[PDB]
RNA sequence: CAUUGAGAGGACCUUUCCCUAGUACGAGAGGACCGGGAAGGACGCACCUCUGGUGUACCAGUUAUCGUGCCCACGGUAAACGCUGGGUAGCCAAGUGCGGAGCGGAUAACUGCUGAAAGCAUCUAAGUAGUAAGCCCACCCCAAGAUGAGUGCUCUCCUA
RNA sequence: UUCACAUCGACGGGAAGGUUUGGCACCUCGAUGUCGGCUCUUCGCCACCUGGGGCUGUAGUAUGUUCCAAGGGUUGGGCUG
RNA sequence: GACAACUCUCUCUAAGGAACUCGGCAAAAUAGCCCCGUAACUUCGGGAGAAGGGGUGCCCCCUCACAAAGGGGGUCGAAGU
RNA sequence: AAGGUCACGGCGAGACGAGCCGUUUAUCAUUACGAUAGGUGUCAAGUGGAAGUGCAGUGAUGUAUGCAGCUGAGGCAUCCUAACAGACCCACAGACUUGAAC
């Protein structure tokens, strides 16, 4: 039984992340992993979209702890952002790990795309 | 003339509410340091208009002068810093004796207006106050970013008043309008409100229902 | 963000290779063409075995862009090139096989682009 | 930029006396600092 | 506008300001009590609190960062042999900003730094 | 301290698409007025939760060289970053929210209702009704130096 | 198709405006710096659009012309100073 | 001291790339050494370093004109004059 | 005198003046105030694996200690340092005249 201070960013953000973790579990996505994203989109009836790709960054600001992902579709260069705490995703699967010496793979956009096909 | 009494609260950062439908909305978080106690009502009898005078930010008595604290102890309430009224039509039932009004009156009313001191930017130029254009950056030009022509020729002989000059941009209060309410917290004393209030986290903020 | 002097690659096999897009229709901003906005393209070069030659004004659809794409679901989609589909004003293109993936919001106005697409993300 | 005419004794004694009154305002501060520099426990002026 | 830019920049450019910080905190650690201006005084206050608490935990890494920051060689090794014996249990606040008369020729607000 | 508001500013802008409805109309071909909804464009007021630009607080890679006695590891310089790779807080938009409301008042053009000067008539000479993005008010801010200097609450004038 | 006045209106006539080219040489040459562009105004209505209406050789869509109305808007470019 | 507008000397800039403009003016980009290769035309001297493309840092070994240099291999960085 | 101003510690305020927030036995306890700035201790956060040692390698280098090491402009806690010492302005019923009741 304690009254609360003006530190409500951390407790709204903390209980938001704890509620979204209570809904679905999420293992942590470090930068450089090769992961899958299973997305729920209505009216398509397939209800499990395929998003393979390589995480480029993690702009973690509490409930927007996000994923900058990249996969070469047969045309070119698709770069999708994912909020990890959104109710629209279903599960994540850390398939591989590049073991890259960088926190921000923005060089890898405009490189040779044989090193970017998931 | 406002359509009802409002409250005032302080801004405490911004975040994103995740709606269970799947959308991501950017909300501002509102706290409440102390309850918005009605301190002084001014009716049609003893005043030319009708308004309900509330206040905010209970403090130490050293922080508050003798006319202020004498005015607040005339109502028999706590000594508090901020103090504003809302002008309201003559159907009011408000006692000035310590009406610690609770914040339930805004959730069903999914439209609210907010006023606040925007962040000041000091003496800024005409390129950002009034959204001008700059000159040519090159091609031998010399009037980069400058104010350009100011008036017409000989026949005015002066410049028109209210002409767009550089000056102090921010610092005055603004009201942004019809902002739809969202998830209140009956224990965290925190109201989500989808929008962008005027000012950084910490300032006073009028939170009063709409006037459409 | 598609300026009126950009080069867009083709996303179909209609007969062109890239295009200088000219002065978008619909959204009257015309200095920021987001997805789904038709553009008054002109052909910079083309495939010389098709009735689409040089210097030919045509209408096309911006289907990929290097600028971001704010979605309500929280995702942000962006490509690495700029792409258009040589289109006619009655819906469908005059090129059948669509190259490269597209998004899915333009299904609400251009359904034939989605139905002829290899991937809809 | 070049001044069209000159000022009077009027406006000049106004502006010079605003300058010297602006010099007047920064010595009661010096009287307060010179008075606090006197006998008393003040954690300044080593 | 300067909203929330909490670096305290002087009337000098960036690298010259860094050299002013390192030299003046070096000779501040040499003599103890020093005459500065007040901008230079607070600018010494942050960095010299960082250098007292840097060699508070007298490891090799702290001693090498601390030797990298301070100019003189024989003053870093006279520092970690002195700061746990003196400034243990203080837990911050290692200086004092005793002000003085302004400087003849500039009317510069002039301050005076202790170690307490 | 709290506001009334005389006066003054800003905002009152505009386009497709859908229902009504392929309905009135038209031999067909074509295709409504009126009343709603939705997506835009410019403009404006804000904000940094997301996406970024910068960020000389920062951290990381590396070249030449000089110091730290020397190896390691650091520091200086290569203008006011040596060149790059990213970035928190600020600032900003390309990003994010919001705005442009009124069976409120009076009118301009017009349509009228009774209706006489000429027992017919006529929107008018008496009275009066619908109605313009136009005028005013409402809308957001400043605002009693509005010398016409307002109104309300509260504090203090003691000793010889 | 009939039909001066839905719309043009020949032969002629009457005005307003001071935005073109002109006429005079009245201020200025002990100095009033022309043309175009950028920036930034503000104003007029002789209205291109938006709002309301009349008439139409206006079936509807779209008009033609005209009345009130200047609040707001009036694009990006290739040529050329 | 401070870290307003605005001028100047610099640095970077999402998306696009001359749409700016009198005019790519100015800035940005190329840049060193070796290897491959190099057209129209010609006064047969040239153009020519045309254009265009690849390697480049550092540790091993051997061939070694037994000084330059070569090939093969590994190693890091997003990026090696 | 009430209330201001200087000084003081600063600011999400600011060219300078302004404005705003502090200006300390800077709570004691049963439940919103008496943390202003710096430092410190932690938590978000940025770059991203530091030195030293061991191991593998002829060596460039990789690996374990070790989401470690620095950064900490942001949040909270903490009186450790500076908010000490002061000074000054404004005072002493608010002229004159009518009407009302007391």
């Amino acid at each position: 039984q304690r009254v609360k201070l003006g530190d409500i960013m951390g407790i709204l953000n903390k209980k938001a992340v704890h509620a979204a973790e209570e809904l679905r579990p999420v293992p942590g996505i470090r930068t450089g992993d090769i992961v899958q994203i299973r997305l729920e989109v209505p009216e398509n009836k397939r209800r499990l979209s395929v998003y393979k790709g390589i995480v480029i960054s993690r702009q973690n600001a509490g409930i927007h702890t996000t994923i900058r992902i990249r996969r070469i579709i047969a045309g070119v260069g698709v770069e999708i952002v994912f909020p990890l705490y959104s109710p629209n995703i279903k599960e994540i699967k850390v398939v591989s790990h590049r073991k890259v010496r960088k926190a921000r793979l923005y060089y890898l956009r405009d490189k040779l795309p044989r090193l970017s096909t998931f | 003339v406002d359509a009802g009494i409002g409250v005032m609260g302080t801004k405490l950062g911004m975040m994103s509410f995740f709606e269970e439908d799947g959308t991501v909305v950017p909300v501002t978080v509102i706290g409440f340091k102390e309850g918005n106690i009605v301190t002084q009502v001014k009716t049609e009898s003893t005043d030319g208009y009708n308004a309900v005078q509330v206040g905010y930010e209970r403090l130490r008595d050293r922080k508050l002068t003798m006319p202020e604290r004498g005015h607040l102890n005339k109502a028999g309430v706590i000594p508090m810093r901020h103090l504003q009224e809302f002008r309201l039509v003559s159907v009011d039932d408000f006692t000035p004796s310590q009406k610690l009004l609770f914040e339930e009156l805004f959730k069903e009313g999914d439209m609210v207006d907010i006023s606040g001191t925007t962040i000041g930017k000091g003496f800024q130029g005409g390129i950002k106050r009034h959204n001008f254009k700059r000159g040519l950056m090159t091609h031998g030009s010399k009037s980069h970013r400058a104010l350009g022509s100011i008036g017409a020729g000989t026949t005015p002989g002066h410049v028109y008043k209210g002409k767009k000059m550089p000056g102090r941009m921010g610092g005055t209060k603004t009201k942004i309008r019809k902002l739809k309410i969202m998830k209140i917290d009956t224990d965290l004393r925190v109201v989500m409100i989808k929008g962008a209030v005027p000012g950084k986290p910490g300032n006073l903020l009028r939170l009063a229902p709409a006037k459409i | 963000m598609i300026q009126p002097q950009t080069h867009l690659n083709v996303a179909d096999n209609s007969g062109a290779r890239e295009l200088m897009c000219i002065r978008i229709i619909g959204a009257s901003n015309r200095r920021y063409a987001r997805i789904g906005d038709v553009i008054v393209a002109v052909i910079k070069e083309a495939i010389p075995n098709t009735p689409l030659e040089r210097s030919e004004v045509i209408r096309a659809v911006v289907v990929r862009t290097c600028k971001e794409l704010k979605r309500d679901n929280g995702m942000i989609i962006r490509y690495d090139d700029n792409a258009a589909v040589i289109i006619d004003q009655e819906g469908n293109p005059k090129g059948t096989r669509i190259f490269g993936a597209i998004a899915r919001e333009l299904r609400q106005k251009f359904a034939k682009i989605v139905s002829l697409a290899p991937e809809v993300l | 930029a070049v001044p069209k005419k000159r000022t009077s004794i009027y406006k000049k004694r106004i502006r010079k006396n605003i300058w010297k009154k602006k010099g007047y305002w920064a010595a009661l501060k010096a009287f307060s600092l010179a008075k606090s520099l006197s006998t008393g426990n003040s954690k300044s002026f080593f | 506008m300067k909203h929330g830019r909490k670096i305290h920049r002087l009337s000098r450019p960036a690298d010259q300001r860094r050299a002013l910080l390192r030299g003046l905190t070096t000779q501040l650690l040499k003599h103890g009590r020093i005459k500065t201006t007040r901008a230079k005084a607070s600018a010494m206050r942050k960095y010299v609190d960082k250098m007292i608490t840097l060699a508070k935990e007298g490891s090799l890494h702290k001693r090498r960062q601390a030797l990298g920051f301070i100019y003189e060689k024989q003053i870093v090794h006279a520092l970690f042999a002195e700061v746990p014996e003196r400034y243990g249990d203080r837990n911050g606040g290692y200086t004092r900003i005793i002000r003085t008369l302004p400087r003849r020729g500039d009317n510069a607000p002039m301050a005076y730094i202790e170690l307490v």
